[PDB]
């Protein structure tokens, strides 16, 4: 049943790369059910079941599969395989919120990569590890700042390495997450610098999602830099791409952000305009949360210029929610 | 809302070109 296993796994690989993990999983599970005498093939199968379930957002199953892969990788003495499973287990543990163990695992990926003189693996491990420390500081105080600073150092180290490797997409990932870590630590200038680099690279790849993200993140930093007009301008950009990308949830998000910025700029006509557009998009998406916050936002703006009744209208409207 | 970059995962295949 080895060839049949090989064959079934090929279907699964195709389907997952094809963008549909649901069917691929079933074919991998079929391959497992058929079995094989080649443990490196099973390893590969386990690893791909783990990544698919991870991407399918079943983390418990992703954890089990990567754990089996890790164990088997050791059993057969496959070092690169062990490093990989270890990194995958690490990332999964991070999502589940075991940070201590996630660190241990991602460190393993890093340490083995170095023994193997594998620079690609090493850099990737540094980024994953940075992500763990970032999540640790975010989820939570001295330990918080310490974790966030660890993430910065780790991103800086990754960037140094992927610069040598000429890996632009890796730079893009690390710049964005570095920027957001600076942002949490309260270094806004540094956050801006990082996201600016992330934006250049998103434009370079033609990636509109990443481009929108950078714009959003830059807008946020300029808010805390006390420069409101500049933030509103970056939000203006996110609005455009949101329409461009045909993402309504993001479009609404853009509108809300612009609403609050113009509130700080103390221009309440534009504020109302965008809060109105948010209100509309929110209902459209059947979002009760945003709806109320939109009603609340509108109540305030109308109150700011002393519009009387119309403020009360959204008041009640918000009260209901 | 902080917009994060995604994780990477390590991948294996049953075939090596
Ligand atoms: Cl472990």
């Amino acid at each position: 049943g080895s060839a049949s296993c090989l064959e079934l796994a090929l279907e699964g690989e195709r389907l997952c790369k094809s963008g549909d993990c649901r069917a691929g999983v079933s074919f991998f599970e079929a391959a497992v059910q058929v079995g094989t005498e080649d443990l490196k093939t099973l390893s590969a199968i386990y690893s791909q079941l783990g990544n698919a379930y991870f991407y399918l957002h079943d983390y418990a199953k992703a954890l089990e599969y990567h754990h089996h892969d890790l164990t088997l990788a050791r059993t057969i003495g496959d070092q690169l395989g062990e490093a990989k499973a270890s990194g995958n287990l690490g990332n999964t543990l991070k999502v589940l919120g075991n940070f201590d163990e996630a660190i241990v695992c991602c460190q393993r990926h890093l340490d083995i990569s170095r023994e193997l003189n594998d620079k690609v693996g090493e850099a990737r491990a540094l980024y994953n590890l940075g992500n763990v420390y970032h999540a640790k500081g975010k989820s939570f105080p001295e330990d918080v700042r310490n974790a966030l600073q660890a993430a910065v150092d780790l991103y800086e180290e990754n960037l140094s390495l992927v610069t040598a490797l000429g890996d632009r997409a890796a730079q893009g990932r690390a710049f964005g997450n570095l920027g957001n870590t600076h942002y949490l630590l309260g270094n806004f200038r540094d956050a801006v610098i990082a996201h600016e680099q992330r934006l250049l690279i998103a434009k370079e790849f033609g990636d509109k999602a990443a481009e929108r993200r950078a714009y959003s993140n830059l807008g946020n930093a300029y808010i805390f830099l006390g420069e409101f007009e500049t933030a509103s301008e970056y939000y203006k950009k996110t609005l455009l791409l949101a329409r461009q990308l045909k993402d309504r949830a993001v479009e609404a998000q853009s509108c809300y952000s612009l609403g609050n910025t113009y509130t700080l700029l103390q221009d309440y006509e534009k504020a109302i305009d965008y809060h109105l557009k948010h209100l509309a998009i929110a209902q459209e998406l059947k979002d009760r949360i945003g709806e109320g916050r939109a009603c609340w936002s509108l109540g305030n703006a109308y109150t700011a210029l002393g519009n009387h009744d119309q403020a009360m209208h959204f008041a009640e409207k918000h009260l209901e929610i | 809302v902080m917009e994060m970059e995604p994780e990477t995962m390590e991948t294996k295949s049953v075939i090596d070109s």
